């Protein structure tokens, strides 16, 4: 059925009438006079007219010779079980050359409020791949961990690191990643198509990507893209899913383009005042569920603008995620690699990922050692550079001797090197050469000597 | 009946024609789906409904019927120890009926169970006239709260026939005679959630409530019936806190409610409750407790409805003469659910883009709280004391919902994420902290007891002012420059806010210290402070008096885990100080 | 008067009715619904037929079609009568206590009428309110607008409660009476309040208007025109000396900006409406003397200063409409100073007028300023002790830094149920004036040194 009732085209708006039965939110398609067919949704309908906004602009678009068909149905996105290993775009439609993924169902991708009484608690241990996060801000399954970057800082390379080296100590081939890009340009889309293939960790995961010149609606679909696919093999196939965002700061700028010229009143620093809401409805999507197998967990990456958290980005998440990961220039343009500073980054979730089984006793207190040894060797180097090294006592001395060979070691431990569990707590102990045995008191003194 | 049609479908706003008898704030369901709404506005036949859900495939043309009635909840037996979502909806009922773990769109059920028998003992003759609030009779909803039935708001008359047995919440079990014919009434009721529940008269709330906390109950207590703010930072423990005032509190009942929180931190409350074990009875905690819960995803206007579902709960149990306490955390998150309704609403911008109205939003529902004398023909008593959680903006407390809540409640309560990185539990500031009510409190403190604990509580946290003040200049000339005689201060008060502020939530005898423990406690530290100052104006210093009272000091600090049944030790500690100093 | 079941619109808390003839502007109406129940209201707006009327309870729970609307033909009145006095109403004038309802002389708007320049007199005698910080340093004066610059939670309601104890006029043949308006408060407010008014016996002088937080916004916007309006019956007509205390004020614009958002209205200087200053004007000018009355209109506004700020255009406005203000800091109330006025923000313009002989004694002005310089160096060496240690400081210095400690805990803090009579203010100004050398003492002449210097 194809309608051609097109009586007003305003921006990117426009207007139809001489319908029935089209619902809220129902996903539309035109039909130009050039043959040439965009996509749209319903905004608004009121009596027999509706109101639909068009994702790829109304750019030439003659109302008269033009169609218009509802497709009867919202947004969904054709899931299956062999998704993985495919390239997807925001939309969810296949990227690159792949056979036909004919799919199983239809879900909706603004997802379902799960009932806090079916909500379980996150208490596995999940491979974090780097010992900066194996220990000092450790990951659990269903955590909204996320990552603080700046422009220029070399966090898609952190972000494909993370791509291959984490995994379930427990794994039958179900763990898998969702990588979801958001507004990258081609050079970092690129980036992340040649690692995933030449490593062999795509046909591990299923990735959404999403080009920077595209329609900011796609980027606005492409999270909850990627969060419906995450729910579905977790929630129907029983997989450990990890989900990827990059890049955050994208996904708000283009919701704001979209709010601005959707005739809305914006909030603080010109973002809207739904942010905060529209964030929740994303990062609220993982977790685990009472009785159930499988779980899903998002890492979210976003540039800081201006490197402030102050603005209201990187502090709207911080009501939603549990800790953070900064990542600081001032290690940059240096040889640590990722550039990760322990002293703001936290993580709210390492007690219940510390325990039997899934990590061993020794790496709780060694995590609580390293933490103090780190900033007191960190406030003897800002000493003696003011204070002069006279002011700096013997033991304030030995102190920042290994606040720089832990950034060498600990803290840079090179982009592509997997660095198991095993190998992280081993050299946790090699990291203390000097330090004095007064020093260890914070920590219990037996797991030193069984260790 | 009579349906509307729908006319208009944008976002939030649902516009139906043929509505002319529905009235404004009413319920009704929209579309087929049978989601639920709120009428706003009406102009002529067509009205303005505000959904609560999504309206994702809701179109013109599909029906909408009235509920006839606003946003009430059911009040009656078998609502204690159930899980809500703000709307009055149970979630393991829901769980049930719907068979799945996400929540359904769409989906009504009755809040208590029609079906479950409940045994009525009446208590009222035939005969007997009645007004809005009398007891006709009790039912044993759990083992440790007894349901009082009473007779619904608007009901006048003499009951005719009334007889126990076991009945569901649907049965009429009494009768009682109107000017308009016999009126049959069953065991439940509902009441409107945005309306208060009419009283006696409401009183002066002096009576100070035992929480068992030794910060709170001496230095910023609260009444029964008063109100207290809690910021609650990162790392700071609010959750051990909020726990032990739950536990401990002399208060019959219990009303958690969540509005907007976090979806993990969500699911540790609902987990940790029924762990919570009963002083004095010994079984869990639900037997006295309501609970409600909001994630937040979940839709905006039951985020902002829970917290009136549940003050409006915790006013029919005080109506029936129990101590209730209400527990909301977080009202913050309630604030920023208004900020999205405002929105959606197109409505003007206040500070911070919270509506001009939050600041009378907040003082109806904390006026709606306090010690109050039910309706009846008897004058019983109840209380509401408000204890609410409020999140800053990373710890600034100069959010319009911290400042706004101030101005209507007394009592704060100060957590600093400082003293919890110096092992200090609970980690309650001394100085930003304050309760309105010290002074009230310790008229009450100073009649049971008999001692003087006004002046004790004011010296002592004279002495914790005076540390503020030498502490900054302990880091300006150091420590060879300070006074003698205010070593002492800074001595004692290292001795106060350790061996009595200081308060372990997991000892099985310092979870929690007696009204009478207290006062033993803070003598003792303080006439250790008073014979020193005294023995200090005559040939005395430090070395000799600090050093040879080791034995004398380090047994005050074992005092706070004496045993409750006795407390015979802290009483002879007084004596004992006396003897050892004047040997000097 | 005839009912009108014409309601074609409900939209909020307004509601338009139709086919109606004769309705003014202002004017109050009657609501009753399917149920029976009575719900005020007031005209908005109306044109031709149709008519705006605003709900005062709300508009929950009305159906148009079977509702009803009555117009009294009359704006918003108060029944003055002389039998007020002693009696405790709500935002509007009807009982709030349980007492005999009175017999009105006669009704008035509430929004008055605005007093001929010509016919204001100056303001000249002197009100003793029996607190030295405000008798000595701040004189109050008849026909002044003196208001309370306070915080959240800071012991504000006492100090009003107090104020309207003590205040008194030095005349023998006179009538002193307080109006007593609370604006928006709490239930415990409202309970200190009446409790301390009937256990004093200050409600014997005192005419209270109580309103509550949870009272409908509109009664919080007339409760201060309400009062008003039976101060200016008690001095204008019954020749009395009123004294006008509202709390709190900060309330009263919490409530119009409320509303100013609700009618859709453009917002001014911190989203509050850009005529507030003149609907604070409108409350704060009707007071005064005028000429050949024997009673005056004197007011003290208390209002808390959002986030402890002077600069907020709510205590910025009142300074334009007020002749001065009495600034509570927390440091003083920290310290137990009760009350904490801190001496050296605060001031009254017109103090000039009720001072020296005939009004108070010779030397009222003099040991004001001595006290004033005498203060302001304590607190000088006081904050330059914290700096440089207490070495630094002179004999002097140590000497001015005991006199502010003394000066607090013995002179401004009295307690709020102390009555300080003129005399016993200014001989307790020249006993703390005994701690200073003679030499010191430079502003006050020789010959009143002579005379009251212990």
């Amino acid at each position: 059925k194809e309608y051609r009732t097109i009586k007003e085209v305003v921006g990117p708006l426009m207007a139809v009438e001489k319908v029935s039965g089209v619902k809220y939110e129902e996903l539309i398609e035109v039909r130009m006079q050039n043959g040439e067919i965009r996509r749209g949704q319903v905004l608004e309908v009121q009596e027999d007219k509706a109101m639909v906004q068009i994702f790829e602009g109304t750019s030439g678009i003659n109302y008269k010779n033009s169609s218009v068909r509802f497709l009867g149905h919202p947004l969904q996105l054709g899931v299956s079980e062999d998704m993985i290993g495919r390239v997807f775009d925001g939309l969810g439609r296949p990227k690159d050359n792949g056979p036909e993924i004919l799919p199983e169902k239809y879900l909706d991708i603004n997802g379902e409020v799960i009932n806090p009484i079916a909500r379980d608690y996150p208490d596995e241990f999940i491979q974090t791949g780097i010992s900066a996060i194996d220990h000092l801000n450790t990951l659990v399954r269903g955590q909204k961990l996320p990552v603080f970057s700046g422009s220029g800082l070399p966090h898609k390379e952190l972000a494909a690191q993370i791509a291959r080296q984490a995994t379930v100590l427990d794994s039958s081939d179900d763990f898998a990643v969702v990588f979801a890009a958001i507004g990258i340009t081609f050079e970092e889309a690129e980036f992340f198509m040649e690692d995933f293939r030449q490593t062999g960790a795509i046909d591990r995961s299923v990735m959404f990507m999403n080009l920077a010149n595209d329609p900011a609606i796609e980027r606005i679909a492409t999270p909850r893209m990627a969060l419906t696919a995450a729910e579905y093999l977790a929630y129907e196939k029983g997989m450990h899913v990890l989900v990827i965002m990059t890049d955050m700061t994208n996904y708000a700028e283009a919701l704001r383009e979209i709010s601005a010229a959707r005739r809305e009143v914006p909030g603080r620093r010109g973002y809207p005042g739904y942010l905060y809401t529209n964030l929740a409805t994303l990062f609220e999507r993982a977790g685990r569920i009472r009785g159930l197998k499988g779980s899903v967990t998002q890492i979210p990456i976003l540039t800081m603008p201006e490197d402030d958290k102050t603005h209201p980005i990187p502090d709207l998440t911080g009501y939603i995620t549990e800790g953070q990961i900064i990542l600081t220039r001032e290690l940059y343009k240096s040889g640590i690699q990722p550039p990760i500073d322990v002293l703001p980054s936290l993580s709210r979730l390492k007690d219940k990922g510390t325990g039997a089984g899934k990590t061993r006793e020794d790496h709780a207190a060694t995590m609580n050692q390293l933490f103090a040894a780190y900033a007191q060797g960190k406030q003897a180097k800002e000493l003696a550079v003011v204070l002069g090294e006279s002011a700096l006592s013997d033991i304030d001395k030995i102190y920042a001797k290994f606040a720089e060979r832990f950034e060498n070691e600990y803290v840079n431990q090179g982009f592509y090197t997997n660095r198991t569990i095993t190998e992280t707590l081993d050299l946790g102990w090699e990291l203390l050469a000097m330090l004095p045995r007064t020093e260890l008191k914070r920590i219990k003194d037996d797991l030193l000597d069984k260790y | 009946m009579q349906i509307g049609k729908i006319i208009k479908v944008s976002g939030p706003l649902v516009m139906a024609e043929n509505m002319s008898e529905a009235s404004i704030q009413d319920m009704c369901l929209v579309g087929d789906l049978g989601v639920i709404g709120e009428i706003i506005e009406m102009r002529q036949d067509v009205a303005s409904i505000q959904v609560y859900e999504e309206t994702s495939g809701i179109g013109p043309g599909e029906p909408v019927r009235s509920t006839g009635e606003a946003l009430s909840v059911e009040l009656g037996p078998g609502i204690i120890s159930q899980m809500f979502d703000g709307i009055q909806r149970p979630l393991d009922t829901f769980m049930e009926v719907t068979q799945s773990n996400f929540l359904g769109r769409g989906v009504q059920l009755p809040a208590l169970d029609h079906e479950k028998q409940w045994w009525f003992e009446a208590t009222i003759e035939e005969g007997t006239e009645v007004s809005a609030g009398d007891i006709i009779g009790y039912v044993d909803e759990t083992k440790i709260i007894q349901h009082k039935i009473m007779v619904p708001n608007g009901i006048k008359g003499t009951v005719q026939k009334i007889e126990s047995g076991s009945f569901t919440i649907d049965d009429p079990i009494c009768v009682i005679e109107t000017e308009q014919g016999l009126k049959e009434l069953t065991m439940m009721q509902k009441w409107p959630v945005r309306r208060g529940r009419p009283i006696k008269q409401k009183l002066n709330p002096d009576v100070p409530m035992i929480t068992g906390q030794r910060v709170i109950d001496t230095f910023f207590p609260v009444t029964k019936g008063g109100a207290a703010a809690v910021p609650g930072p990162f790392g700071a423990g609010k959750t051990v806190v909020q726990h032990q005032i739950a536990k401990w509190s002399d208060v019959d009942l219990v009303v958690y409610v969540g509005c907007g929180e976090r979806g993990n931190e969500m699911t540790d409350v609902v987990n940790e409750f029924p762990e919570l074990i009963d002083p004095n009875t010994g079984e869990s905690l639900m037997e006295r407790t309501v609970l409600i819960a909001n994630t937040s995803n979940m839709p905006v206007a039951a985020r902002e409805a829970s917290i009136y579902t549940g003050i409006t709960i915790a006013e029919y149990f005080r109506d029936m003469g129990y101590d209730v306490a209400i527990m909301a955390d977080s009202t913050s998150r309630w604030a920023e659910a208004l900020r999205e309704m405002s929105g959606r609403l197109e409505e003007m911008p206040g500070d911070e883009g919270y509506p001009a109205y939050l600041g009378s939003r907040l003082a109806e529902y904390y006026e709606r709280s306090g010690r109050v004398i039910a309706l009846g023909s008897d004058q019983r008593e109840g209380s509401i004391t408000a204890i609410s959680a409020v999140s800053p903006s990373g710890g600034d407390i100069s959010e319009p919902v911290t400042q706004n809540t101030l101005r209507v409640v007394k009592v704060f309560w100060g957590l600093d994420s400082s003293l919890a990185q110096k092992r200090h539990f609970p980690s309650i500031n001394w100085i930003q902290s304050y309760s309105l009510y010290s002074t009230e409190v310790g008229r009450y403190m100073d009649q049971i007891l008999q001692q003087d604990w006004s002046d004790m509580v004011t010296e002592g946290m004279r002495i914790l002012q005076e540390e503020e003040q030498l502490n900054e200049i302990v880091r300006l000339v150091g420590i060879d420059s300070l006074s003698d005689n205010d070593r002492l201060t800074l001595e004692v008060a290292k001795s106060i806010r350790e061996d009595y502020l200081q308060q372990n939530a997991f000892d099985d005898v310092d979870t929690f210290t007696s009204r009478e423990k207290q006062f033993n406690m803070l003598k003792v530290i303080l006439t250790f402070g008073k014979e020193a100052r005294k023995a200090l104006s005559l040939g005395a210093y430090f070395n000799e008096i600090m050093e040879g009272t080791v034995a004398v000091r380090e047994r005050i600090s074992r005092s706070k885990y004496i045993p409750e049944e006795e407390l015979a030790k802290i009483s002879s500690i007084n004596e004992e100080i006396k003897e050892t100093i004047q040997l000097i």
